[PDB]
RNA sequence: UGGGCUACACACGUGCUACAAUGGACAAUACAAAGGGCAGCGAAACCGCGAGGUCAAGCAAUCCCAUAAAGUUGUUCUCAGUUCGGAUUGUAGUCUGCAACUCGACUACAUGAAGCUGGAAUCGCUAGUAAUCGUAGAUCAGCAUGCUACGGUGAAUACGUUC
């Protein structure tokens, strides 16, 4: 972290649907809406992500398509 | 920071008393994060694939330059890469960018690590390190992150990477 | 396509529906290349050609939902 | 531009704007433009930052995935290459289905003329 | 009985549908001719996303198929491999049939390729005429961009016989 030629980054808050589990770091900036203490009390503006919600492996997805079965009586 | 306190609550008794240590300071540390972006060209094309990097991890990158100047394409000392070291308050926050989510398909990353008790990855485009838009690239910036413990079994490499979807 | 019934020939079936007694193997013999697939169905061969060929195609638990015993072709490209 | 990977366009009408998308388009995208406060008025881009968040929640409950199932058509396609026909010797040796395989200029599968 | 006449790297005739803004989508919205229909045409109201399913009175200017369509007034996309075009390709149906795999047709669900008015050359037409969208018929259980018939909109041009 010499000085100078660096872009700047600092905290967030990405506001997930799931309890916005997210208070890292970033270069992307906009307008604070909604800050916190409990986490970082910086830039609020990162907006939302698909963290949590439905991973491929740790949830739950709709089931599968259709084998041979005939369960319609042709 | 709370990435760090669960290295220092969570993965402590685990696996110590998993893979049943003797000492308290031998679980498998996280050492430096190597971020390698090759490109096709030997020309003009890295002229601008060098910011993209810069927005997803703001360490400069240095353009590394050729070995030998081999066969058929290129002559010695060109530009081909963007290597960008990450350690420890970037290595607990890049790591912690667990958004591959982005990617989607499929993002279980891979099963077989390699035979060293190191683990690499793999990337396809502006998928993961959300802070980039999807605007004004019309390329594909795809990177090779790395993930290297002080540990030397490839199966506490398996253990290790317990928060990252495989 | 359509509902009711999707038209295996009834020779066919009787021949199957009590040929699936004992553990032999003696298939068909039928060259008729138009019933489709009864889901009771054993392991056995067929002959589904009549022109020249007794091409013996296999039953196994393919997409049996197709109305064709199609799987033996007629000509060749090249 | 969050539906599936990103929806490219901007200020068009959403009811095509819906089309980029892969597995609903034009007729589909009547129809799943279904919710309160969601109407085209050339307001791609705009009108919705909150209201986003239902038109795709339902898509997510619209069991059809989209993206999600592009691996069910080579499940089916490939299960057809167990050699029966309509995509069995239309691959294997690579014909088209159109019925008519050389008289016409068939060139929608062939390389070239 | 069951295959074939449809097969295939290819060569050429005829035909169609298109490359877009005097264009596309969208609901509303007027004006024909010539034809067929006694187990055939089939209304009205009915159940379907439509392809259609049931029943069902009227019947040869009168009854049925049978809303012609282009255009008018109006909303909208605003010059893009594009809200242009449907070529291709899986699922899920309908109908005709003893049955639609080889080998039909139609519907909505996504898929959406080639293509920017086309080299050398080469055709068709002189007023209801070429072009434009349509209407009916025989053949026929079912399946035509062909086919012979019918109306609607409707221009430009011909001084000249030299090749
Ligand atoms: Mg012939
Ligand atoms: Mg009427």
């Amino acid at each position: 972290m010499k000085q100078g030629i660096h872009p700047e980054y600092h905290q967030v808050i990405f506001l997930d649907t799931t309890t916005n589990f997210k208070f890292l770091s970033g270069s992307t900036k906009t307008s604070s809406e909604m800050m916190e203490w409990e986490d970082g009390k910086e830039y609020p503006v990162i907006r939302l992500d698909i963290s949590s919600d439905s991973h491929p492996f740790y949830t739950g997805r709709q089931k599968f398509a259709a084998a041979d079965g005939r369960v319609e009586r042709f | 920071n709370r990435l760090k306190e669960k290295f220092n609550t969570e993965v402590t008794e685990n696996l110590m008393k998993k893979f049943n240590y003797s000492s308290v300071m031998e679980v498998p540390k996280i050492d430096k994060i190597v971020v390698n972006m090759g490109v096709g060209d030997a020309v003009q094309n890295s002229k601008v694939l060098d910011n993209a990097v810069e927005e997803l991890e703001l360490i400069t990158g240095q353009k590394p330059l050729v070995t030998k100047a081999k066969k058929s394409i290129a002559t010695f000392r060109l530009r081909e890469g963007m290597p960008i070291g990450a350690k420890v308050t970037l290595r607990g926050e890049r790591m912690y960018e667990f958004l591959d989510k982005l990617i989607s398909v499929s993002l279980p990353r891979v099963r077989d690590f390699q035979g060293v008790s190191k683990k690499a990855f793999d990337g396809r485009g502006n998928y993961t390190l959300g802070v980039k838009e999807q605007l004004i690239f019309p390329e594909i910036d795809y990177d090779k992150v790395s993930k290297v413990r002080g540990m030397d079994i490839v199966i506490v490499t398996t253990a290790n990477t317990d928060e990252e979807a495989r | 396509s359509i509902k009711k019934g999707p038209f295996v020939d009834e020779h066919l079936m009787k021949k199957v529906e009590a040929q699936e007694g004992s553990e032999k193997k003696q298939v068909i013999k039928t060259w008729s290349r138009r019933s489709t697939i009864f889901p009771n169905f054993i392991g056995h061969t067929f002959a589904v050609y009549d022109g020249r060929k007794h091409v013996p195609v296999y039953v196994t638990e393919d997409m049996v939902g197709h109305k064709l015993g199609e799987f033996a072709p007629t000509r060749t490209f090249k | 531009a969050r539906i599936a990977g990103v929806d490219i366009p901007r200020e068009k009408r959403v009811v095509i704007s819906l089309t980029y998308i892969y597995g609903i388009g034009t007729s589909t995208a009547q129809k799943i433009l279904e919710e309160a406060n969601v109407s085209a008025d050339t307001r791609v881009k705009d009108l919705t930052d909150d209201e986003l968040g239902r038109i795709r929640e339902v898509v997510d409950g619209y069991k059809v995935e989209g993206d999600l199932r592009r691996e069910t058509n080579l499940n089916i396609k490939r299960l057809m290459e167990i050699s029966s026909y309509r995509g069995i010797r239309h691959r294997r040796g690579l014909p088209v289905r159109g019925q008519k395989t050389k008289n016409n200029a068939r060139t929608r599968k062939g390389p070239v003329k």
